[PDB]
RNA sequence: GUGAAGAGGGAAACAACCCAGACCGCCAGCUAAGGUCCCAAAGUCAUGGUUAAGUGGGAAACGAUGUGGGAAGGCCCAGACAGCCGAGUCGGCCUGCGCGGAAGAU
RNA sequence: GAUGUCGGCUCAUCACAUCCUGGGGCUGAAGUAGGUCCCAAGGGUAUGGCUGUUCGCCAUUUAAAGUGGUACGCGAGCUGG
RNA sequence: GCUGAAAGCAUCUAAGCACGAAACUUGCCCCGAGAUGAGUUCUCCCUGACCCUUUAAGGGUCCUGAAGGAACGUUGAAGAC
């Protein structure tokens, strides 16, 4: 015999909706890349994307310990010589505040074209309200 | 203002503080003894 | 405040009793027809689009004309858009003429300047040319050295280069208005601006 | 892949997989992790069985 | 600690209403309110208030402590009220009051006005000479803290704005 | 002792360090060093403590009412310390973990 | 079985142990003008005589004429003292 | 700097409140939806019959050819092409 393998063309897939109002970060993120990948499943398969949809409501009021809410800051660089530029979680916050979660996830998950593709399946918003009724998601608790 | 590594009480007015991270020392009659730690 | 649109026909002087010579420009500015008004409900923003002069009907396409018939307006030779502040109301339809500069003092003007081609780095960007003597072999007026060595071993991006040099969008700030005429459609004001002559110019109210 | 299909499997039913492990060597189950993992994708009541025989060899 | 354990008595004339964490005391002189912190509870026994830790704070006493400062000086103030007192030194100095607003010649090429807040008053019962008024101890505080730094007393003559029971040294060239 | 003339697993990458010596095949099982939140296989395990510095995840002489433990002292209901009346207060010793001293070139 | 080595010209980019401009504490700080330490890298920062010189001395200017790294930056870019 | 305990006093800080620089984020000028997360608004154009088969986002025959575009010519204060 030869060991299941599944198929992209015939893998089922679902619609949940989450809360984020004063839960951690990091260990929201952990649950949020594992169900995108979809490890929670028995017919996991390393080669093929068996995850779900998953929306996410009130990305701005997310919780930090310590010092971190005016301390942690977040780096880039634009390419030309010199242009290396930086923000605080405060700023992000203020300005783009779906940033946050979007970034801290994106790290969690595998590096190339399948992972890419997991990341498409994510609904990030910053209110309390989705335009995606049509799908009728349900609760999940994390 | 005296910024150095080892900071002490120089008279019987000096007091020692602790403000933000940063150890000091205030006086009330000398503005000479004036200390901050760095 | 919004702005018009004009055509650039010349320069010339005018003489104080004084005895002083002022340097101006020219520009015409008929009138503009609003053809659109867009706000918060259905664009997401507050604006007016503005037509002037005119164009000839055989090289008006369908498209177009549709758009014209119905705001009710003849057609013109383009369109632009202004942003509206607080207070400000305009129907379809409606002219607007020289006249709305009757009390402003500065103006700042918008038009594309002249093309000069491919250039070299002395005329666009001033570099320095190299001896003609004393054995200068074939390097008068080359640009030199362009980096560095091993560390970092590239050229960084935004090095200055020769390339094509003018025929862009330029903006002059702070001109005085010297003349308001409504008769003839006329505005006189201090300076030179850009472009040539017969070409489209944008006119506004200072922003400094 | 046999031990995450497998620890996947476990989770649905309420217990980890290490676990699981450490119940059946106590009740003596000599199946391996090839024929765990084909059951548990392929017929469902028959793990539950074997995850209720770990359980009450750990009780 | 100390402090804490001393209760503040509510004389008559006075009504003092809890809700929570937050208190409101109203008076003949006005109304004042206020958030306490986390770790405190208060209680309103029959004429007098207690302060005390919640179980689950390693900081309770402190706290308890700042508490019982700021609701005294709360009630001492919607009753009697706060002073202070500002004195100039100098040649041409000089102030005056305009409805809610200080204007004052300390030597600069341009006047200097100052606009009072929303219950404070002034008085200038001399050209050299501010007298305030108010129910709230910061707030006063701070109005007079704002005056003062226009002009500094200086330690060759001693000119400038200075509090009125305020030691000032001076020294020789 | 190992490399030279030695492959496999760990230390991110890394002849000479740690575990361990490859005759051939297998879609069986147990362990070594090192590990068990996600990238990435396995405890978001159990019970009692310490730290608030992202210390952990770079450094000295020296400086300071950070704060956890221990063995002894001086004064005090015959009224102590502080300020202007009623329960504690002073300064040395040994020890655990943190804090300042701490400036570089795409 | 080859990685062209001093000085000049053209063209640069980074650090901060800051030369100028900006904000402060102490002074054996009356005022004008100075001394010392803390914060701050946005922009700016000479022409000539002599010598192959980099340096250096001298003449006359400027708010000021910073200190270092980049194969003691730069010869498939130029010179050849 | 204000108010304020731990520590009955004092103390800019532990809970609370206020000032403060050419450095930071904007305000000024130019590019910008290949932003594959490929967005929005206004206007215009196309309204016929059959056959086969393995029956489907299937192949073919006759009638039809719009909105618009490209090509060619006379050329520009646009341009190496």
């Amino acid at each position: 015999m030869k060991t299941f393998t599944a198929k992209p063309e015939t893998v089922k897939r679902d619609w949940y909706v989450v809360d984020a109002t004063g839960k951690t970060l990091g260990r929201l993120a952990t649950e949020l890349a594992r169900r995108l990948r979809g490890k929670h499943k028995a017919e996991y398969t390393p080669h093929v994307d068996t995850g779900d949809y998953i929306i996410v409501l009130n990305a701005d009021k997310v919780a930090v310990t310590g010092n971190k809410r005016t301390d942690k800051v977040y780096y880039h660089h634009t390419g030309h010589i010199g242009g290396i530029k930086q923000a605080t979680f405060e700023e992000m916050i203020a300005r783009r505040p779906e940033r946050v979660i979007e970034i801290a996830v994106k790290g969690m998950l595998p590096k190339g074209p399948l992972g890419r593709a997991m990341f498409r399946k994510l609904k990030v918003y910053a209110g309390n309200e989705h335009n995606h009724a049509a799908q009728q998601p349900q609760v999940l608790d994390i | 203002m005296k910024v150095r590594a080892s900071v002490k009480k120089l008279c019987r007015n000096c007091k020692i503080v602790k403000r933000d991270g940063v150890i000091r020392v205030i006086c009330s009659a000398e503005p000479k003894h004036k200390q901050r730690q760095g | 405040m919004i702005g018009l649109v004009g055509k650039k026909v010349g320069m010339t002087r005018i003489f104080t009793e004084d005895g002083v010579s002022i340097p101006v420009t020219v520009i015409e500015v008929e009138a503009n027809r609003v053809t659109q008004v867009k706000d918060l409900a259905n664009d997401g923003y507050r604006a007016i689009q503005v037509t002037t002069g005119a164009k000839k009907a055989n090289r008006v396409t369908k498209p177009e004309a549709g758009h014209f018939a119905k705001a009710g307006v003849e057609a013109g030779r383009g369109l632009w858009e202004f942003r509206l502040a607080e207070g400000e109301e305009f129907t379809v339809g409606q002219s607007i003429s020289v006249e709305l500069f009757a009390d402003v003092k500065k103006v700042d003007v918008t038009g594309t300047s002249k093309g000069k081609g491919f250039a070299g780095t002395v005329k666009r960007w001033n570099f320095r040319t190299q001896d003609a003597t004393h054995g200068n072999s074939l390097s008068h007026r080359v640009p030199g050295s362009i980096g560095q060595n091993q560390t970092p071993g590239k050229v960084f991006k935004g090095k200055k280069m020769a390339g094509q040099m003018g025929n862009e969008r330029v903006t002059v700030q702070s001109l005085d208005v010297v003349r308001v005429d409504a008769e003839r459609n006329l505005l006189l004001v201090k300076g030179a601006v850009p472009g040539a002559t017969g070409s489209d110019l944008i006119v506004k109210p200072a922003v400094k | 892949l046999w031990i995450a299909r497998i620890n996947a499997a476990a989770r649905q039913n309420g217990i980890s997989y290490s676990k699981f492990i450490n119940g059946l060597k106590k009740a003596s189950v000599e199946i391996d992790r090839k024929i765990l993992a084909d059951i548990a994708v392929f017929d469902k009541v028959a793990f539950t069985a074997l995850v209720e025989k770990a359980k009450a060899a750990l009780a | 600690s100390r402090v804490a354990k001393a209760p503040v008595v509510v004389p008559a004339g006075v009504d003092v209403k809890i809700n929570g964490q937050v208190i409101t005391i109203k008076g003949k002189n006005g109304e004042l309110t206020r958030t306490l912190n986390d770790a405190v509870e208060v209680k309103h026994a029959d004429n007098t208030l207690t302060f005390g830790p919640r179980d689950g704070y390693a900081d309770g006493w402190a706290q308890a402590g700042t508490a019982r400062a700021l609701l005294n000086s709360m009630v001492i103030g919607v009753t009697e009220g706060f002073t202070k007192k500002l004195q100039l030194v100098g040649v041409g100095y000089r102030a005056a009051v305009k409805g809610n607003v200080i204007n004052l010649s300390l030597g600069f090429s341009h006047p200097v006005d100052h606009q009072l807040p929303a219950g404070i008053t002034a008085e200038c019962p001399t050209q050299t000479e501010i007298v305030l008024k108010g129910a709230d101890k910061q707030v006063i505080g701070q109005v007079a803290a704002d005056l003062r730094a226009y002009r500094r007393p200086e330690p060759y003559k001693g000119k400038g704005v200075r509090y009125a029971d305020e030691v000032v040294r001076t020294k020789e060239a």
